[PDB]
Parts: structure tokens; C-alpha cells; sequence
């Protein structure tokens, strides 16, 4: 039992590949090293501390959502800056990736179908004693928030914008200043509030 | 590194263990680390506002998900691994095993490996 | 607790002691595993171990700035200062 | 991202921009390369046009004018219609306009104000450098005169000041940038270079003017050896001035880091105080290159070496 | 449980590491706790041994069981040897409202023992109508619970909660009011039966072990010569019955090397092993008889493929320390000797007591691994025999089927790399007179031995 | 009879390849030389004194430990800085190596299996009359030590950290200072001690 | 190079050979080298604390190992070669031969080649 799930986040879509990746899946691993050759001793291998960006490539076909819409969806995702979550069940792969190249093809027969040839890249985020910041931050929320009964603007700021002290960024928006009263502390249920960015 | 200890919390009883003097039972570095690991596993992510995004897991949210059995196994492995590995004391977590005992009721195992579990080369010039 | 300065002699290296021992040999081989090395190296190692541990411990316990335990108690007794002794817990039981 | 020119917006034509500055450079330099089809050819960009580059600042993520200068030279290729500019802020004008001025004893701030007043150069409230300069007669360029008196102000214990233009002339102290950015997080590659190339351990002052001030003030002779210089300036007309000049010259040689960053910190400029690892260094030179991927390269160094070399 | 996410944590020691182990061992253990007069199987779980027989190091049970488990035995067949005079700790608790203080409940330990199990009952501070029923082992709390005052519910609750593997309640009479408050009332009258075990008592354990099957047997850390001779005769008798039991023994603590070698030469059966050196572990000295438990455990765990020729034992120190001449004398005498080599206690040469003859191919019988290999093959052959004796027609087809089964079993042995060559064919000599109830066959195989010594010659 | 054993040391694992290396094993040797051409004489070959880093490459399959766990183990070892010991019995190779590239593949059939294609590099250590320091130093010990009865801290330092005079590195660790008495000379059995790095 | 001699040690008797005068029997450079080679082969590695990591072998540890026959042959070759070659006087050691005489009891040969065994080109301008 092998399936491929692409769980996008910036667009809340969970694409499951209708058809398995044809002939074979393959994944390479290559350690980071570079030769150094010393006089009268010869070559030596020195490990480099980082890790490498490795690719997963395969090819499928989309049988008769329609294949046209699926191809459009994947082409749109190709330009996405945010990462996609790729899960391959039988193969055992699971992690954030991003599509480097995507291509579709129509054949003389089977014109409804679209033969697909897609490639992925491992994704890593740049964050630019205490707990390490190893967790990926891929969670998404709507750009407009409906205030609940128990919410306070600091609570909204922490839930929807991070540090919690980011509330003046929400308040200073003129639409938020209009829907919210002139007192930031007092807020009401139901009214819409727009987080920044 | 200079990690430090904490106080015991018997999760079976849900109460701090206290000596006869009334003070809470202090525990060693590794004991506090294990307590923290269990608490972090039990803490859902993004939902308890006292914590940052780093702390917690998302195992409970996975139950309602529609992904398949093996996909859910991989998701459990990823979630537990990510939740545990934020602690500096963690070296590696793995050797995951699963047993779908009933039709759709699961039991899973894992191993956590400490920084002190590493093996050191013996050499000096 | 003040950090203890140590003389250079008491912190000598084992290899330095072994080299000093082997400096006088010039006819017989002194390679590692050789019989001269067999006779000389354990002496140097024991010398280094004793000189680094026992003598430095003696120096540490010599002065009150770094002494401990019964040694610090005696150094307090030199100027007539005693450490407060413990007591048994007491009370009433019904 | 936005290139205003006089009226238009030629950000829809530029292949890349490179903002480069040196601590002793003539001016903040922007070298923007463009493709020149019929559309761009119509507006007829000439030398002397006013370029304003606007981009999302790193600090507050708001569009701010990071460069405001004038096109100093245009070079057009004909076979490939690639127009290339080399923009300069208006300190390039001061580096080309020669003038002779005679000055009595006074401070650098007063002299800079006098230059701006004479040549009608707008300027913000200039910081009081404090140091009192000896009487001199100058002939070099206005920027040359300003640099000379600022060097003489760094000597005699004054703080290191650098002049940058922006819209109106500013007297920028080196270690006064708002944000001390940390480059270790985006450190693509670094080149820590150490040397005794310009090390100064001793200095034998031989005063050409009286208060017969002569002395030696060797500082680390035992460690690095008596790497001696001779300072024979007429401007040193005092024993305390000689001592402060000597103290403003000692250093452990060249000690710089050729830093390469994978992310362009937009607001970095020459003289700014920036951190790599735990240590802090002053930007000797910065070279941004706003291609399709923003990128930055930096050359930073310690205060002592910078004072010895550039002052 | 409710649907949702649940999680727990355990030490790495508590992993089910029992998977992959081999071999079966037997022991007539002296135990302070557990079932009396019967054999019990443990799957190499220290917690299981602790629950079944306690954790008293003074008693041979926990001590020798821990050593056996450290030897990686798949299954340990423990028998609680007892002297008699057996009693369980018991106590009777009485009613308050009756001025005569009627006895209403009798408590009793789950198994016979002599441990200081106690009971403490106090008024429940929240509600006087209830009371707290706390049960102790010495000063240590062992179980607590609060129960309704009626007698039947009290007995049921004491027999109900999870932590009552130690004590069982029983009703003597019914009453309306709660038991009387008491503190640390010992369950007196019990007895572990370990006091002054008789020589004859081991025979009961042997007879009970006869019905079961096991690869080897080792004594309970006792070097009595009469017991050793009785066990020798018993193992010989079981060999006559087709049960090939391997015996491990150890000489007495005061016996010198001369006495050990004399004992080893006196009985030189290949099924007997003599331990010639005492050892230390956890700062506790172990007599040769006690060490024989660990030696037997290791030999049984190694099974067929492995051997203990140079196995690094768990022990930390040995006594006596033998020179090479003494080592040669002991090994020639059939004595198994542990030796200290660079901080590691290592068994030497895998030998058994059979060293007197070695007149042929009988040389190979002097080593424990070869004897275990032969005995395991004999046991497997007997297991295949009992499926067909008087139950398959004794024609050519049936004999061919049996031969094919034996050949395929030896081919499975070949797949393990144990054997270099084997042959199994018809025993034509005995087949000339065989009948329906039994068939006869012959075989021989070349076992692959573990590498033992290296000889180097440097041409310079 | 051909077998392949990978004896890792930093992780005390001895991996034996379940399946032989398919079609063929091969190993090249090339001497270090570079041409120099002199006027009116022509080309000449000059030996270079050092030795070359040569590779051993092959491809196997892991039949139904599980192949997934074996692949994960080898991928983890690929990032290992410490060397692996490769022993090939019939071929006759034996020496320290390190994995440059590793790759696994699932095929349309035989989905449980994983086709492997692995490559190795000869490993050489960089060190800073008397005996030559030719021996590789690949021995590993646990990062926490249980003190035995006869041990002394100098003996622990020599056995577990090299020179023997490295004992203050063990003592100066605050955990070691706490478990050990304030006298470094006096030490007890059973207490745990942590060698540095 | 300037290697030097040592005193004989009859490994058969385990005692130093001494002249009638009572002094130990001095021996030549090559004799001391052979004595050192035998002693180093007999000395286990990492276990005798008087020596560094360079000195000694690990042949004894290989006996308990689970590697196959040919793997053990290669291990023996590697161990003997590494142990011997640390000496500067050694040029090459090889030509290993093995004979599993009994089922699992082995005899092995090897050749050690000295620096003086090298062959020198004869030429001068």
C-alpha cells in the first residue's frame, strides 16, 4: 500500500495523488565532503558539517478533479514560496519539500489523461540554555479573524501573530481602529479584525 | 550545557510528590528531563497560550484526520520526534514500532536517546 | 573557595618525567615496548599520578582558604572556631 | 524595487543593483544596470538625473528611501541595448570642487558648517566633534578638506566621524548605528584575516612646531616587538596632542573579516557597528548586490586598525 | 478508556528484551515467597521473578534467579524447595460495636512466607462512617484503600484492587460496624519453610521436574556430596528414559584445587560440569556451586551455535587465581575454571568432567557445546519419533516420509551453518527385523566448531 | 564464500549485508603522477609521493531487520564523521572507509524490498627515533563511566581519555565534582563519572 | 635512524639470558628488533596501561568475535600488519598463509621484511 499526499498549508488543500509513481521511487543521500591533498601524503577526505538538499523525482499520469484542474493547481503551487508537506506511505518518506520542476504531457491516444513528471526538493527554513528552534513553523490562519467572546486583543495577537505584544500592529490598522472602539482593551464578539501581513 | 533538575509530578495521581517535611520531592537532571518529555508529549501544540510554538505536539489533532494507517504512522513518528527533539538533552529519537491491535485502535513504541548515551573516541597525542 | 595556585613541579607532565628518566640512556634502545621502557615507564606514570593527586591534595588541605571537612574543622580549632553541630528533630506524638 | 528617477519608475527594466560603500570612499555608490528598449530610450536618461531607490527596509519592513543621489555617469551599449548607470550621492560633488580656505584654530564641526554655508549645502544638526584643530591652509577638494580635518580630529582623542549625504549632509559617528545586526545567522562564508601588516607598537614624535615637543610612547614593545613609526606633523603643537596622537595610532596590525552574507541587510552602511559571533566590528566596507536574490558582502575590522589606517 | 491520545514512559531496562533468547534451565530454589512444591516457568523477566518469589538476596531464589536471568536463558523452570512446616501469614480483624469484639474478617498472604506483612487501619478523617485500610510490608506501605463498613464489601475490596497480589481477605462473620482501628498488626503464624532444608527434599523437586522438559539442570548453590551423587544417578536414569539432561555442579567453598580435581576425576560423565573457582559480583562472594548457576545459564543460552570457550562473564573478581600450570591441571582434570584477564572474568575451553578417556572421537565429548548439540539433536529426533510411533503405517512410503522429514530437519540445521556435512539413511541392519511399532535409522554429522586457538609463526 | 561486514564504532553496530553485491565488485588503483615536458626532450612522468583516495562501489537489495530500518541506519551512518570498517571476505578487502553516496529504490513489484546502490571511500586520519603513529585510533567508549574498585582517577583518565594527565578535565566538570568528593585522590566504586566530549 | 640494541629475553623460559659474569646478554639491533616484534605481538592493545594506543595488538579479542573464517583471516592479517609496522625498522609485512588444520583450530604464517632488505639502484653521474 503506497500513497502520496501533498498537504499544502498556505492554500488549505490536501492533494492525494490518484495514481502511484509508475516504475519506481528513488532517493539519494550524499555526505558533504571535499578532498584535500597534503604534500608527500596524498588525498584525504574532510567532512563538512552541513547537510545536503536531496531530491525526490517520479512521474505519474492523471486519469479522467479533472486532470486540467489538478495540473493548474500544481503549477500554481510551483510558484509558492511556502513549503509543501510530502508524505509517502510505503516508501516511508515524510517531510517538508517544494517543487523544483513540474511538467504535463498529452499523448496521441488517452487525450483526456495527462502524463506528469514532477520533482521535489527537501525544504529547510532560515531562522535569521534553552530549547532548540528545530520545529517547522508551517501553520496558517485566515487573514481576517472573527472575535470570539473570551478573546482579548493581546490573546488575539499571541494566537494569530506570535509574540502576543504584537497587538498594536493589529490595532493601528485603520479598519481595525474603525471596527474596534477607541479603547483597545474593550472588544466585542463577532466583529471582524484583520491581522497584518 | 548546565541543565538543571526539577520536582517530581506523579502523572498517575496528577499531583506533586512531597516528602514528609512537606517540601516537594526534588529530582535529578535526567528525571526532570523525562518528566518534561512526558509533559510535552501530553501538551497539545498552538492551543495552550502560555507556551510558544516550539512546545507541544499535535497527536490529538491527527485522530480526526483522514490519512491512511501508514500515513498516520509516519505522522505520529514525525510529531513525536519533532516534539521531543527540541530539548537540548535529546540526541536522537527513533526505533518506532506500531501494533494495530484491534481494527482501529493502536499501540506504538519509541526509543529516546540522550546526549549522554553518545560514545566517545579515546585518543590523545 | 579560593582557587589554589600549584607549583610547577607538582603539575609536571608524565611524558616530561619519562623523558627526564630516559635522557641518560644513549647505548640501549628506549623505544616503546622495549625492556628499558618497560622498566622506566610505570615508574614515571606512578610518579606523575602521585605528584598530581596526593601532593596537591596535601597543599589544598594545608590552608583554611581551601581546606574541607575534618581538615577545615582542625584549622578552625587553630583559632578556636567550631562549626555548629546538628540536632535531632523533637516534638509530641498523640 | 522602486527606482523613481525624476518622474518615472524604471524598476521595470533593471537587471540588478549594487549598493557599495567604503569607509574612505568618495560617496555612497549605487550601480544600477538596465536594459534600454524603446520605452526606456524615450525618456532619455542623462547624467545629472536624480535617482531614488526605495525598498522594504529590514528594520520595520516599510518602504524607505535607502538611496538618494544623482546619476554621475551613463554608459550605453548599442549591439545589446543595455544602459548601465553608476549613481552617486551628492558628496561626489564635494570631492570634485576644489577651493582654498584659510582657517584659524577651531573644531571640525565649525569648519564643516562653514563649508556648507559657503557652498550652500543643506545639512542636519552637525554633531559637536569637540576636538580643537590647529590653524591650517587647505587647497584640496571640499570632501578632501573635511576628511583631513576629521582625521586630525580622530587624532587628539576625538571620536571617529564620517560624512554621508542622504538628502541633507549628515555628520555620522561610526559606532552610532541604531541596530547592531548579527551576521553569524546568515554567514554564508567568512574570512578571518590577522596580520602585523600595519601594526604600530611605538611612535617617536618629532614636532615640527613648538608648544621642542619630542617623545616616545611605546605601548606593547615587550609582546610584538618595537614596531616603531615616526609622526612628524606640524598640526601636533602640544605635548597632550602628541600623546593623544600616539595613543590613537597603536594597534595589533590588520585584523579584519571578509564576511559574505546570504541575505542582504538593507540598512547597513560604512562605519556601522555590526556583530559577528560574540565580538563587535565596524564596517570598513559593504557591497550589496540586489539581483533577483538579495545578497550582501561585508569587510569589517576592529576600531584600532581602522583608526590607524583610515585616520 | 475514552477515545483520545494516551502516553506513558518506561525505562529501557523494562523493554521486552526476552525476544531472541534460547534454552531452558531448571532450579530447586529456596524461596521466601511464591508457590510451594510446584514448577513455574519465567520468560526471563526480572520483574516477573520479583513478583513470583520476592527480592530477598539472603534467600537463594532471587539471587540465583537473577544470575540465571543474566545468563540470557529463554525460560527458567523454578521449583520452590521447602523443608515443610509450611504456613502462610494470617491475621484476624474484629468488630467494634460488639463489646466482645467479634472476629469478622481473616486476612492471609497469597503464598507461604515469613516476611513481615502488616496491616494498619485508622479512622477515615473525611468520614467516620468509612475507614482507611492500609496494608504494609514491614515499615513500607504496600497498598491503601477506603471501604464501606459492611464486612462483605471490605473483603471484596481487599480482594479486588490491583495491588493485592500479596494478601487475600476472607470473612469470618458478618457485622454492621467497621473494623477496629489498628496499626501495623503483623500477619503472624506464617513460615517460608526455608529453615533447615532436608537432603531428601530435593528428590521431590527432581521428581516434579521429571514430567517437564528442559535442556539442563543445576543445583541450588549447595555442594553436598550426597546431593551431587543423587542428582548424578537421577540424570543417568533420565538419560535411560531418553531425556538428555545436562548437569552443572560446583565444589564446596573450602575445597582446594586438589579436591576439585579429585572430584572432577571421580565422576567424569560428559553430562556433568564442575566449577573450580569462586567469583564476586555486586561485592558479594559466590561459591562455585552458586557460580554453576550462571555457567549453566550461559551454556544453555548459547544453545547450538554459540559456546562459552572465551565468553566474558558478568563476574568482577575470581578466587583462586591460577597460573598457567594450574590452569592446565584443572582443565585436564575436567574442571571448568573462570580466569581473570585484564579486568574481565572469562571462562576457559568449555570443558566438562569427561576428560579421563578421550580415546578417539570421544575427545569431542569433553566440551559442553558438543554435548548440547548431541542432546538437542536427540531431543528433536525423539519429538519427531513420538508423532509416528504406532501411528503411521510401517511401509516403504512411510519410512521414506520419515527419512525425508529427518533430512529436511538436518537441512534446516545446515541453513544455520552449524554443520559442514551430514548424512541420514536407512539402517539396513536393524531394518531387517523391524516391525510396525518402531523403525530404525542411522546418521552422522560434522559439527562446525567455534574457533579456539591461533598459532602464528613470523618468518623474519 | 563472500560476505560484507560494516563494523561501525561510534555506534556499536556490526552490520552484515544480507545479500551479496550483485554483478561484480571492482577496485581501481592509480599512481600519483603528472607529466612534465622539457624542451627538446618531450614528456616525462614524475611520481608524486602520496597515495590516492580510491572507491569501492556496488549495488545490493535488502529482502523482506526490515529494509526500511536498514536504509535509515545506513543513511544515518552516511552523515557520520567517524569512519566505518569495511571487510569483504572473498574479495580480500579490509580497511577503514566512509560512505560517499547511498541510495535506495522501490520497484513496481517487490515493493517490500529495497534496491541499494552504495559507494565507499578509503579513509585516512589526519594527525598532528620513536615508533610511527600508523595505527588508526578507532576505539569507542561510553560517555559515562562506572567507577570500579581498583580504579583511580589518573587510571580512568589514561584508559578513557588518553594521556592520563587529563584527569582534571574529568574532575572540573561540576557533575563529577558533585558525585566525587572534594579530594580528587579519593574515589568510590559504583558512582558515575562523565568523561569530557 | 640510529636504532639501538637491547637485552635478550628467552620467551621459552620467560627470563633474561645472562652471561657467566651476571650481566644480561646484550644483543644486536636486529635481535632486539625481533624481540620487540614478538613482545608487541604478545602484548594486547588498549589494556596494558603502561603503553600508548600505538603499541600492542588485538588478536586475543578476535577469538570471541562472530566473524566468519575468511573474515577472521583478514582481521588477523590487518592486526599483525598494523602491530608490526609501527616500528621504524619495518619495511613491509605480508605473504600471509593460513591452515585451518582441525575444524576450528588455526595455524598461520607471515613474513616480515626489514628496511635493510630493500634493494638499491647503482648509478652516479
Amino acid at each position: 500500500v503506497i500513497d502520496i499526499y501533498l498537504k499544502n498549508e498556505k492554500e488549505k488543500i490536501d492533494f492525494h495523488f490518484p495514481v502511484n509513481p509508475q516504475d519506481s521511487l528513488s532517493i539519494k543521500k550524499e555526505k558533504r565532503f571535499e578532498t584535500v591533498d597534503i604534500v608527500n601524503l596524498g588525498e584525504f577526505d574532510i567532512k563538512k558539517e552541513g547537510e545536503k538538499i536531496r531530491e525526490i523525482s517520479f512521474k505519474t499520469f492523471l486519469p479522467n478533479k479533472n486532470p486540467i484542474e489538478v495540473v493548474a493547481m500544481l503549477e500554481k503551487w510551483v510558484d509558492q514560496a511556502e513549503p509543501l508537506r510530502l508524505i509517502i506511505t510505503g516508501f516511508g518518506y515524510n517531510g517538508l519539500v517544494t517543487i523544483s520542476s513540474f511538467s504535463n504531457t498529452q499523448t496521441a491516444g488517452r487525450e483526456e489523461d495527462r502524463d506528469i513528471e514532477i520533482t521535489f526538493r527537501t525544504y529547510r527554513e532560515l531562522k535569521i540554555t534553552d530549547l532548540k528552534d528545530n520545529r517547522p513553523n508551517t501553520q496558517t490562519k485566515s487573514k481576517i479573524y472573527t472575535v470570539k467572546a473570551s478573546d482579548t486583543l493581546y490573546k488575539i495577537a499571541k494566537n494569530l501573530l506570535g509574540k502576543g505584544s504584537r497587538w498594536p500592529e493589529i490595532y493601528n490598522i485603520p479598519e481595525n481602529k474603525k471596527v474596534i472602539g477607541k479603547n483597545p482593551n474593550i472588544i466585542k464578539k463577532g466583529k471582524l479584525v484583520i491581522p497584518s501581513k | 550545557l548546565d541543565l538543571k533538575g526539577s520536582f517530581l509530578f506523579d502523572f498517575e495521581k496528577g499531583e506533586f510528590v512531597k516528602n514528609a517535611d512537606g517540601t516537594l520531592k526534588k529530582c535529578d537532571k535526567v528525571q526532570a528531563y523525562k518528566q518534561w518529555c512526558q509533559k510535552a508529549i501530553l501538551t497539545p501544540r498552538y492551543k495552550k497560550a502560555a507556551y510558544t510554538n516550539i512546545y507541544g505536539s499535535e497527536i490529538k489533532d491527527l485522530i480526526a484526520s483522514n490519512l491512511s494507517q501508514s500515513a498516520k504512522e509516519l505522522e505520529i513518528t514525525r510529531l513525536i520526534k519533532e516534539t521531543i527533539l527540541v530539548h537540548p538533552y535529546t540526541k536522537e529519537v527513533g526505533e518506532f514500532s506500531f501494533n494495530w491491535l484491534e481494527n482501529s485502535r493502536l499501540v506504538e513504541y519509541e526509543f529516546d536517546v540522550l546526549t549522554i548515551d553518545d560514545e566517545n573516541i579515546v585518543i590523545d597525542g | 573557595e579560593r582557587e589554589l595556585p600549584i607549583p610547577v613541579f607538582l603539575t609536571e607532565d608524565e611524558d616530561s618525567v619519562h623523558e627526564r628518566m630516559l635522557s641518560n640512556f644513549q647505548d640501549v634502545s628506549t623505544l616503546e615496548g622495549d625492556f628499558i621502557y618497560d622498566a622506566t615507564r610505570p615508574t614515571a606514570e606512578q610518579i606523575a599520578e602521585l605528584k598530581q593527586l596526593g601532593l596537591q591534595n596535601n597543599l589544598k588541605i594545608a590552608f583554611p582558604q581551601t581546606s574541607y571537612g575534618t581538615y577545615l574543622e582542625w584549622l578552625g580549632e587553630c583559632k578556636g572556631v567550631f562549626k555548629n553541630q546538628p540536632t535531632k528533630a523533637t516534638g509530641v506524638i498523640t | 524595487k522602486i527606482i523613481l528617477n525624476g518622474k518615472y519608475d524604471i524598476a521595470n527594466f533593471n537587471e540588478g543593483i549594487t549598493l557599495s560603500e567604503a569607509i574612505d570612499g568618495v560617496a555612497y555608490k549605487m550601480d544600477v544596470s538596465l536594459v534600454e528598449p524603446k520605452q526606456l530610450k524615450d525618456i532619455n536618461i542623462k547624467k545629472g538625473d536624480k535617482i531614488i531607490l526605495i525598498d522594504i527596509a529590514y528594520e520595520s519592513k516599510k518602504e524607505e528611501t535607502i538611496f538618494d543621489g544623482v546619476v554621475w555617469e551613463t554608459r550605453r551599449s548599442e549591439k545589446s541595448k543595455k544602459l548601465t548607470l553608476s549613481c552617486r550621492e551628492r558628496t561626489v560633488y564635494m570631492e570634485e570642487s576644489e577651493e582654498q580656505y584659510q582657517f584659524k584654530e577651531n573644531t571640525a564641526t565649525q569648519r564643516i558648517e562653514y563649508y556648507c554655508k559657503q557652498w550652500n549645502i543643506p545639512y542636519y544638526n552637525l554633531a559637536n566633534t569637540g576636538k580643537k584643530l590647529a590653524k591650517v591652509i587647505h587647497k584640496t577638494n571640499i570632501l578632501d578638506m573635511i576628511k583631513k580635518d576629521l582625521k586630525e580630529t580622530a587624532t587628539k582623542g576625538g571620536d571617529l566621524f564620517r560624512v554621508r549625504m542622504d538628502n541633507k549632509l549628515k555628520l555620522f559617528k561610526l559606532g552610532t548605528n541604531a541596530n547592531v545586526y548579527k551576521l553569524d545567522s546568515i554567514l554564508e562564508d567568512a574570512n578571518f584575516t590577522s596580520s602585523f601588516n600595519d601594526a604600530v607598537t611605538s611612535v617617536k614624535v618629532l614636532g615640527k612646531s613648538k608648544d621642542p615637543i619630542i617623545g616616545t610612547y611605546k605601548k606593547d614593545a615587550d609582546k610584538f616587538g618595537t614596531l616603531q613609526k615616526i609622526k612628524q606633523d606640524e598640526k601636533i603643537k602640544n605635548a597632550k596632542e602628541a600623546k593623544k596622537a600616539a595613543e590613537a595610532m597603536f594597534n595589533s596590525g590588520e585584523e579584519t573579516i571578509s564576511v559574505d552574507c546570504a541575505v542582504d541587510i538593507n540598512r547597513i552602511r560604512a562605519g556601522d557597528k555590526v556583530s559577528l559571533k560574540s565580538k563587535e566590528y565596524y564596517v570598513i566596507d559593504v557591497t550589496h548586490t540586489l539581483d533577483s536574490r538579495p545578497k550582501m558582502k561585508l569587510n569589517i575590522g576592529s576600531l584600532e586598525y581602522i583608526r590607524r589606517k583610515f585616520y | 478508556e475514552i477515545p483520545g491520545f494516551y502516553n506513558r514512559f518506561k525505562a529501557q531496562a523494562e523493554k521486552a528484551a526476552a525476544t531472541g533468547l534460547k534454552g531452558r534451565l531448571a532450579m530447586p530454589i529456596r524461596a521466601n515467597w511464591g508457590d510451594v512444591g510446584k514448577v513455574v516457568t519465567i520468560k526471563n523477566d526480572l520483574r516477573q521473578l520479583k513478583n513470583l518469589f520476592g527480592d530477598d538476596m539472603n534467600y537463594s531464589a532471587f539471587k540465583l534467579g537473577k544470575l540465571a536471568l543474566l545468563g540470557n536463558v529463554k525460560e527458567l523452570l523454578l521449583y520452590r524447595l521447602v523443608d515443610g512446616n509450611q504456613k502462610k501469614g494470617t491475621l484476624t480483624l474484629k468488630d467494634t460495636t460488639e463489646n466482645s469484639a467479634k472476629d469478622v474478617i481473616k486476612l492471609e498472604t497469597k503464598y507461604p512466607t515469613a516476611r513481615n506483612f502488616n496491616v494498619t487501619i485508622k479512622s477515615n478523617l473525611v468520614d467516620s462512617d468509612k475507614k482507611d485500610f492500609i496494608f504494609f510490608e514491614n515499615t513500607k506501605q504496600l497498598f491503601s484503600s477506603s471501604i464501606k463498613g459492611t464486612i462483605d464489601e471490605i473483603v471484596l475490596e481487599i480482594n479486588s484492587n490491583l495491588d493485592n497480589e500479596y494478601v487475600i481477605a476472607t470473612k469470618v462473620a458478618d457485622s454492621d460496624t467497621i473494623l477496629a482501628n489498628v496499626v501495623n498488626q503483623a500477619l503472624e503464624g506464617g513460615n517460608d519453610g526455608c529453615t533447615s532444608i532436608t537432603n531428601e527434599s530435593y528428590l521431590k523437586a527432581l521428581e516434579e521436574f521429571e514430567r517437564y522438559s528442559f535442556d539442563s539442570f543445576v543445583l541450588d548453590g549447595v555442594a553436598d556430596e550426597a546431593l551431587q551423587e543423587t542428582t548424578k544417578a537421577w540424570v543417568a536414569k533420565n538419560k535411560e528414559l531418553g531425556k538428555d539432561i545436562l548437569l552443572f555442579l560446583g565444589g564446596k567453598t573450602e575445597d582446594n584445587i586438589k579436591q576439585i580435581n579429585d572430584k572432577s576425576k571421580s565422576f567424569n560423565d560428559e553430562n556433568i560440569v564442575n566449577v573450580g573457582s569462586s567469583a564476586y559480583y555486586e561485592n558479594i562472594k559466590y561459591t562455585p556451586s552458586e557460580v554453576a548457576v550462571y555457567i549453566a545459564a550461559l551454556s544453555v543460552s548459547k544453545g547450538i551455535t554459540g559456546s562459552i570457550c572465551n565468553a566474558k562473564t558478568i563476574f568482577e573478581e575470581v578466587e583462586p587465581r591460577l597460573s598457567q600450570s594450574e590452569v592446565k591441571e584443572c582443565l585436564k582434570s575436567g574442571t571448568l575454571v573462570l580466569d581473570f584477564d585484564d579486568g574481565d572474568v572469562i571462562i576457559v575451553d568449555d570443558v566438562n568432567t569427561f576428560k579421563k578417556y578421550v580415546d578417539d572421537k570421544n575427545e569431542a565429548m569433553g566440551y559442553i557445546s558438543n554435548i548440547m548439540f548431541i542432546n538437542t539433536i536427540n531431543k528433536d529426533t525423539s519429538l519427531k519419533r513420538k508423532e509416528f510411533v504406532g501411528k503411521i503405517f510401517n511401509d516403504a512410503t512411510g519410512q521414506t516420509t520419515v527419512i525425508c522429514a529427518l533430512k529436511k530437519y538436518f537441512e534446516e540445521l545446515m541453513s544455520q551453518g552449524i554443520i559442514s556435512e551430514f548424512n541420514v539413511d536407512i539402517d539396513t541392519e536393524l531394518q531387517a527385523t523391524a516391525k510396525a511399532d518402531e523403525f530404525y535409522w542411522k546418521w552422522d554429522a560434522v559439527k562446525v566448531d567455534v574457533m579456539k586457538k591461533i598459532y602464528g609463526t613470523g618468518y623474519l
